[PDB]
């Protein structure tokens, strides 16, 4: 029900933050590769 | 509410699946300068 949501929400989230540091973390090997 | 969460849902689902693609295309980018 809408704590079901709740759940995915969260998880979602959880999720999208982790992405976005493992692409910064990505972002600045590639431009140290890159000398 | 729900209305409310399932749209958040949707949102984030989204944004997660535009930086799978970007998480995908900079491990490729690092796989080339590394090799």
């Amino acid at each position: 029900k809408v704590k079901q949501l709740k759940a995915k929400v969260e998880e979602l989230k959880s999720k999208l933050w982790h992405l976005k540091n493992k692409v910064a973390r990505l972002k600045k090997k590639n431009a140290e590769c890159k000398a | 509410e729900v209305k409310q969460l399932e749209a958040e849902v949707e949102e984030l689902e989204s944004e997660i699946w535009h930086l799978e693609n970007e998480v995908a295309r900079l491990e490729k980018e690092n796989a080339e300068c590394e090799a």
